[PDB]
RNA sequence: UAAUCGAUAAACCCCGAUAGACCUUACCAACCCUUGCCAAUUCAGCCUAUAUACCGCCAUCUUCAGCAAACCCUAAAAAGGAACAAUAGUAAGCACAAUCAUAGCACAUAAAAACGUUAGGUCAAGGUGUAGCUUAUGGGUUGGAAAGAAAUGGGCUACA
């Protein structure tokens, strides 16, 4: 018994929101996006692959999580959180008389356990 | 239709411990491909445009490292097969930031790193000066 | 593969859509300009070959041209000359050559009635016209060619063009013309400058073999060189680098009537001397007329140099040099 | 198993290197001096020429993970030139491309 | 002959796929790579460490997934967890399916001591691109 | 000499090795252990033979362009298939070409170069079909693996 389901892309409506679709880094899985994306090298007579069972999409990391519409979304609720720049200190020449050490610190972000 | 109802409770309290301030605050992205990167670049500066910060970028030279292999198995050393590592930098200068600031911006830009790059972060702390050095004689 | 492509023109139109929505574009506005940005953007795949990248046009694009349906239900074929293998080709030879003979025929009438008010318009020598390539006529008509059937096609056009030619038949030939533009490779004359009460000012710009300099020339100055700070003298003791650096202002008679400043980095005693030659030469355009600025890019002054050290391939010594092959 | 008897005598090796490694520094701190007399610096001679023979870190070979192969194999992937090529060829590892230029 | 990554030509009957069909000197050109990681640049370390987990990974999803993989895996390293893609012929029952990418999912974290998602898209059959 | 091996016409000779005081080392002499790396297996393990069984990888023609599925024709057909003012040739595809990289073009370089030939090199990168070891052709420790009568290939130093 084998079933075949169709995609979400019958199923998207015209003005959904892209970022409840896709809020966080995904694999880019072709049944939830409703774009025909054709990716590969055209053959002499044929066309690009589909985005059907296409590797080279799955390859590439895709950004349809940081959209515009959704960056604005996430950049809105984030200004609870961060704090408000002193406008006294606007030209470092002031900042060299008020604070004049400087504190260089190195941070690094490495994929891995 | 269907949108809940008071989704939003943070957790968000102001202590009385005075913020940190930055002056620089450099990353250093590094990358094989050239596309994620200026992807990641516009991102980070429609991030940092709705924030306030004005992001200076630049894109530093790339780095090409290249080795040299033999092309067969047992015996022939004529031949042989070259590989190529290519790492592409860029460059985000923020300036004019405090501590939840810089905070939060560096956690908005790592929760979305994609996965072929790394980064490196420079900040400048500032400090008027410690307690031992401002008017003491011995 | 007809109702595949009109399937695939409401896919397209439904993606485009939806794309607007996502990026935030009003998609009445939205243009294959836009659609590039945003798959740039969506989808960072980073390969050197273009059309390896993910692409979203319309399907005529995407997909190639397909030739029309040659026959109808009744199995009769449309066009007269479709049992000739080249149909489209063949019907163009045949319209030319019609063309022609009634071309022939009415030079004739003229003639017979002592009427010349015909001109030559095959010169197009100021215009910059070209025929077809092979390419772009087999991207007109989508059946393949040949080469031969290509050259019999340009032989005939040029004996269409040798005769008075109609008020229709140059319109015709004219849609086989291709108005090649690139003929003035004058390059652009940077205006005089004015910086901080000095007249007569310019800056210039060369670079060879790994030697970038810049030369800031004041055609108000009396004739010398500082380079680096130090003079040209002391930084060029080779006979040879200050005749590098006279060959620009001796051809136009300029030695003592400019004072210039050059900075040069990397190379070496050469490669500076050539740089500093180079970026001399493209800074002395402002101060002289147009006439002398082709007579310096003919002489070699206002040319870059591209011989470059060539990389070392393995196997060899010197990227020519090979090993000592023996024969036995 | 481990991939040949040469590598399982080699992971024994690094073992015994990596538990004699503080015994080992502390004693080739009397012997590369000069401050210290010459008279304790021979019994620490025979102190260190007692411990046991696999102990020293030289005796330790760097060979391949995948084939173990004794030479050429590239420090940072810590794999043959072989295995290497196999799966840079078969794109297994980012980054790494054929050089043109 | 090169003969590395290269599938030869048949008599013009062989399906292969898009990743078989483009030589190793194709990649980053045509192809791009089948793994992503941060081992592989310039001033960064731990190379051979996510190379032998790559490794490891290929040949334990090959065997748990016998006859059903279609191409080969798409492992990238993102921030400590690494996702592993995977195309997946429709020949298992979804049952079985998600009891061996539960099973997956928990004992690849706990032998790895990182987080691991497991992506699976179900074709109907090998994806052909050059002639079959 | 008790003391490896393979390559050894173009396509071997600073070649496996971008690398040998113990290790590397598969060689030898002295000595020890034989379900002896793994959870288990009348099992492990063998650098034992066969590259004239292989795969994986390369050399050569080779910067030569041909190979080839589906077809068609020949007063039969082993086989061949061309006359551009054209006389039976169409041809998917693989090659070539184009494209890509040496961050602007052009050039150049790099890369690529199909089907096959040399029973070409590699059981010693790695796994291996067949034939052979199992108190040994397996697994551990120590010490040695010289030396040049002579011939030769490639490089450095010079003979000013
Ligand atoms: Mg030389
Ligand atoms: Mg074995
Ligand atoms: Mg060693
Ligand atoms: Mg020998
Ligand atoms: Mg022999
Ligand atoms: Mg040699
Ligand atoms: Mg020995
Ligand atoms: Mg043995
Ligand atoms: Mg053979
Ligand atoms: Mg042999
Ligand atoms: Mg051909
Ligand atoms: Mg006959
Ligand atoms: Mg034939
Ligand atoms: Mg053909
Ligand atoms: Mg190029
Ligand atoms: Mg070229
Ligand atoms: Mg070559
Ligand atoms: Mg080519
Ligand atoms: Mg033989
Ligand atoms: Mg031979
Ligand atoms: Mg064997
Ligand atoms: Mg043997
Ligand atoms: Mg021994
Ligand atoms: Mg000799
Ligand atoms: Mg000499
Ligand atoms: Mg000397």
């Amino acid at each position: 018994r084998r079933k075949a389901l169709p995609p979400r892309t019958e199923k998207m409506a015209v003005d959904q929101d892209w970022p409840s679709v896709y809020p966080v880094a995904a694999p880019f899985k072709p049944s939830a996006v409703p774009l025909p994306v054709r990716m590969g090298y055209p053959v002499k007579r044929g066309v690009p692959m589909a985005k059907e069972g296409n590797l080279e999409l799955l390859k590439i990391p895709n950004f349809l999580h940081l959209t515009p519409v959704a960056i604005k979304r996430h950049c809105e609720a984030l200004k609870d959180f961060c704090t408000e720049w002193p406008a006294a200190l606007d030209s470092d020449e002031k900042c060299e008389k008020h604070f004049p050490i400087e504190i260089d610190t190195a941070d690094y972000v490495s994929a891995g356990p | 239709v269907d949108v809940p109802k008071d989704m939003t409770k943070p957790e968000i309290t102001i202590s009385d411990e005075p913020d940190t301030l930055y002056k620089r605050l450099s990353v250093l992205v590094k990358g094989h491909d050239k596309a994620v990167l200026d992807s990641y670049e516009y991102f980070a500066v429609l991030a940092a445009k709705e924030l306030g910060i004005s992001i200076k970028v630049h894109e530093p030279p790339r780095k090409i490292e290249r080795f040299t292999l033999l092309k067969s198995v047992h015996i022939f050393k004529k031949h042989r097969v070259q590989y190529e590592m290519r790492t592409l930098y860029r460059c985000l200068e923020l300036e004019h930031l405090t501590g939840s600031t810089a905070d939060v911006y560096l956690e908005y830009i790592q929760r979305n790193l994609p996965e072929g790059v790394a980064m490196e972060v420079t900040k400048t702390k500032l400090e008027q000066l410690p307690e031992h050095i401002r008017k003491p004689i011995w | 593969t007809v109702d595949f492509i009109k399937k695939q023109i409401e896919e397209f139109n439904i993606g485009k859509r939806h794309l607007a929505n996502m990026m935030g574009e009003d998609p009445e506005t939205f243009t294959q300009e836009d659609i590039d940005r945003a798959i740039a953007y969506l989808f960072p795949s980073g390969l050197f070959e273009k059309r390896a990248r993910p692409i979203m046009k319309h399907p005529e694009e995407i997909f190639p041209k397909q030739r029309a349906i040659q026959w109808g239900e009744d199995g009769r074929p449309f066009h007269f000359l479709f049992y000739t293998g080249k149909q489209s080709y063949y019907s163009l030879m045949h319209d030319t050559y019609g063309k022609l003979l009634d071309v022939e025929k009415h030079h004739n009438q003229l003639r017979a009635k002592d009427l010349l008010a015909e001109k030559t318009k095959i010169l197009k020598d100021p215009i910059g016209s070209r025929w077809l390539i092979k390419e772009e006529l087999e991207e007109m008509l989508v059946e393949k060619l040949s080469d031969q059937d290509y050259a019999q096609f340009i032989r005939l056009l040029e004996r269409l063009s040798a005769l008075p030619c109609g008020a229709t038949e140059e319109d015709f030939v004219n849609r086989f013309r291709r108005s090649i533009p690139i003929q003035s490779k004058k390059q652009l004359i940077e205006p005089l400058q004015y910086d901080e009460q000095g007249m007569a000012f310019s800056r210039g710009e060369g670079k060879r073999k790994t030697a970038k300099a810049e030369v800031v020339v004041y055609g108000q100055g009396s004739g010398r060189i500082d380079v680096n700070g130090v003079d040209y003298l002391l930084y060029f003791p080779v006979t040879q680098d200050r005749e590098q650096l006279m060959f620009p202002l001796h051809f136009l008679d300029r030695l003592g009537k400019h004072d210039m400043t050059c900075a040069v980095s990397g190379g070496g005693r050469s490669a500076q001397a050539g740089a500093v030659r180079l970026a001399m030469a493209r800074a002395l355009c402002s101060f002289v007329t147009e006439d002398e600025v082709e007579w310096m890019r003919q002489a070699g002054l206002l040319t870059a140099d591209p011989r470059v050290r060539e990389r070392k391939k393995p196997g060899q010594e010197g990227a020519r040099r090979k090993f000592t092959w023996k024969k036995r | 198993y481990y991939v040949d008897w040469k590598m399982l005598r080699d992971v024994k090796r690094r073992k015994m290197a990596y538990e004699y490694a503080d015994e080992r520094l502390r004693i080739n701190s009397l012997r590369k001096n000069t401050i210290l007399p010459k008279d304790l610096q021979e019994v620490a001679d025979e102190e260190i020429a007692s411990l046991p023979r696999d102990s020293c870190p030289v005796r330790i070979r760097n060979r391949c993970v995948m084939t173990s192969r004794p030479r050429g194999v590239k420090r940072r992937w810590r794999l043959s030139r072989i295995v290497f090529r196999h799966l840079a060829d078969h794109g297994q590892l980012s980054g790494v491309q054929r050089a043109m230029w | 002959k090169n003969r590395a990554a290269r599938v030869r030509v048949s008599k013009g009957d062989k399906p292969v796929t898009y990743e078989e069909a483009h030589a190793p000197h194709y990649i980053a050109h045509r192809k791009g790579w089948l793994s992503l990681h941060t081992g592989n640049l310039d001033g960064e370390d731990h190379a051979a460490e996510r190379t032998v987990e790559d490794v490891f990974l290929r040949k334990f999803m090959l065997g748990t997934f016998p006859g059903c993989l279609a191409d080969q895996l798409v492992l990238k390293r993102r921030a400590n967890q690494l996702e592993i893609c995977a195309l997946v012929l429709r020949q298992l029952p979804p049952h079985k399916f998600y009891f061996l990418v539960g099973y997956s999912e928990t004992l690849l974290s706990h032998f790895y001591k990182c987080p691991v998602h497991l992506h699976l898209q179900t074709v109907p059959s090998k994806v052909v691109y050059k002639y079959i």
